[PDB]
């Protein structure tokens, strides 16, 4: 079974950076691409950035320019580099992953809290 | 701010402006007797007329003055009837009932391109 | 959630699906609202670059409907499907290409 | 057959984000023949069918001078609505539009229709006798006694009427290779073992036009709603659309049942059966 | 052909 852990959430000031983490267990070659979403209570989970085996990454608009998403493979990790953090990041950041055959992976997400 | 929208009362000057110009070119061809050409520059006339009378209903928010949204708002109860007999003279297939909506028409649309340059007017007063 | 709709979503080939012939994938969402809508096609399990979509329509109870699309060749190897997320879904949901549906 | 020219406007409130996202599209029937986008570069109205093209930069001036009133007027009903429902600024919000006419089978004047919705609830719409107006609720009340007011209806009706299916004869005359056409359905049948008692017979129905159709499962001659899926007709991507019908049968009992497919294109409607 | 004008709420 694949299980996706992640770590790294917490407290933040204003303009500060945080760094995700997400190690994918059970499986070393059926995952493809592995990414963040982020989710408030009440609304749908808006992509954070995401990035396939072969390096493909795909960045939300609301984080285009200030976080950076990478990945080791050879572990199945990904990371999320959040920089210039706003009140408005606050969100619970949920890992997740595609098998090569489309099928949907997901973290018990780890929440980012962004206030002075 | 206020920049922009002196930019765009300008632009409805213009379009005024463009709506007087065949305004009377659809007149000159209704006493020529030619209905039909008449017809086509009231569509044309209309046409730069409505695009001034968006403007200041934007303005009426944009400025919040209630004597700039009394001035818009009987402005769009001509243009709407000018508009009204412009369809009503695209309908009928009479000539002279044909003739006698593009004169109706040419009236409601003279009488809100009337009160569309008066609220030009108390416009740029408030924007100064 | 009231007057929002879940999208219904539907993924299919254009042309009748002959594996190694150039085609057309398809993901048409219909029946959601609000019109905020995001449509992804998937191909083993990563994003495809260059899907279009129509325009925004709607139908007679108001609900919207997209269509979205891209060129794509079915293989015997290749798994493709679509990704639609949607204020009314709690997850993006994944509907993967069933040939013959 | 009867013929329909249909716009189609979208405007939603995007607070803190900008001005309205409007959208405007126009159908002559099930065929899209311009677009309008306000997040789109050229700001002008866009054909989306070839006849449409013909059209001189008169047409392309006005219409794009139209669509622009159009989008203005909706980005003040969004204020004016959120005040009508005591709503807060903060919130996203849906106007939608849809007006037009049919003409019948003869290219005379048949319906007109004007429609408008709110969050996705009817909100107000003119009548078939395009005189009066039917009101959802008290806001919708206080929209119908401002348009009885300045005449709205009046001005719709001498439109729908007159103008609009003038414009529909035209549409349908300059686009009459692909406009006045109908594709029959291309059908046939797939069988897949669901498991050794059971099996899907599914009944395909391709790359027809109009969309209107019509798919129904039989076993033994009479109808099967039961156990029998149908999906939307759904668009192909080249301007004709597709539908399949698909129940799950007793497998060895396949030949009981019949899939009956009926179309404009189908001077008699087609019968499938498992071969 | 779009309509002229369309009156707001």
């Amino acid at each position: 079974e694949v299980k996706l852990v992640e770590s790294g959430g917490g407290l933040v000031q204003p303009g500060g950076s945080l760094r995700l983490s997400c190690a994918a267990s059970g499986s070393i070659f059926s995952i493809n691409t592995m990414g963040w979403y982020r989710q408030t209570p009440g609304k749908q989970r808006d992509l954070v950035a995401d990035i396939s085996s072969g390096g493909s990454t795909k960045y939300g608009d609301s984080v285009k320019g200030r976080f950076t998403i990478s990945r080791d493979n050879t572990k199945n990790t990904v990371y999320l580099q959040m920089n210039s953090l706003k009140p408005e990041d606050t969100a619970v950041y949920y890992c997740y992953g595609l098998s090569y055959s489309n099928d949907d992976y997901w973290g018990q997400g780890t929440q980012v809290t962004v206030s002075s | 701010a206020a920049e922009r929208l002196q930019k765009m009362l300008e632009e409805a000057k213009e379009l005024l402006k463009k709506s007087k110009e065949y305004l009377e070119k659809a007149k000159k061809l209704l006493k020529e007797g030619k209905v039909d050409e008449a017809l086509k520059e009231l569509e044309k006339a209309l046409l730069y007329l409505v695009e001034a009378v968006n403007l200041l209903r934007v303005v009426s928010a944009e400025l919040g003055d209630a004597e700039l949204k009394a001035l818009v708002e009987e402005a769009e109860k001509y243009l709407n009837k000018a508009v009204t007999y412009y369809y009503k003279a695209k309908l009928t297939k009479d000539p002279e009932e044909k003739k006698k909506y593009v004169e109706k028409s040419i009236e409601y649309a003279e009488k809100a391109l009337k009160i569309a340059e008066e609220a030009v007017k108390l416009a740029e007063k408030v924007v100064a | 959630m009231g007057i929002q709709r879940t999208p219904k979503i539907q993924v299919y080939s254009r042309h009748p699906a002959e594996n190694g012939k150039s085609n057309f994938l398809n993901c048409y969402v219909s029946g959601f609202h609000p019109s905020d809508i995001e449509v992804d096609l998937l191909k083993n399990g990563e994003r495809i670059e260059k899907v279009e979509h129509s325009d925004l329509s709607f139908s007679k109870d108001w609900s919207f409907y997209l269509l979205y699309y891209t060129e794509f060749t079915p293989t015997e190897k290749d798994e493709y499907a679509c990704r639609v997320n949607h204020v009314t879904l709690s997850q993006p949901k994944i509907v993967k290409w069933d040939r013959d549906m | 057959g009867s013929h329909s020219m249909r716009y189609f406007f979208t405007s939603v409130s995007r607070p803190g984000r900008g001005e309205p996202r409007f959208i405007a599209v126009g159908y002559v029937d099930d065929t899209q023949f311009v677009r309008f986008d306000s997040d789109a570069a050229s700001q002008r109205m866009e054909p989306r069918a070839p006849w449409i093209e013909q059209e001189g930069p008169e047409y392309w001036d006005g219409e794009t001078r139209k669509v622009k009133a159009h989008s203005q007027t909706h980005r003040v009903d969004l204020g004016t609505l959120r005040g009508y429902y005591n709503q807060s600024e903060a919130g996203s919000h849906t106007v939608q539009r849809m007006y037009g006419c049919d003409v019948g089978s003869d290219w005379r004047f048949l319906r007109g229709y004007h429609q408008y919705a709110y969050d996705g609830k009817d909100y107000i719409a003119l009548k078939e006798d395009l005189r009066s107006w039917t009101a959802a609720d008290m806001a919708a009340q206080t929209t119908k006694h401002k348009w009885e007011a300045a005449h709205v209806a009046e001005q719709l009706r001498a439109y729908l009427e007159g103008t609009c299916v003038e414009w529909l004869r035209r549409y349908l005359e300059n686009g009459k290779e692909t406009l006045q056409r109908t594709d029959a359905p291309k059908t046939h049948m797939t069988h897949h073992a669901v498991s050794d008692h059971e099996a899907t017979l599914r009944c395909w129905a391709l790359s027809f036009y109009p969309a209107e159709i019509t798919l129904t499962w039989q076993r033994d001659g009479e109808d099967q709603t039961q156990d029998t899926e149908l999906v939307e007709t759904r668009p192909a991507g080249d301007g004709t659309f597709q539908k399949w019908a698909a129940v799950v049968v007793p497998s060895g009992q396949e030949q009981r049942y019949t899939c009956h497919v009926q179309h404009e294109g189908l001077p008699k409607p087609l019968t499938l059966r498992w071969e | 052909s779009l309509l002229m004008w369309i009156t707001q709420v």
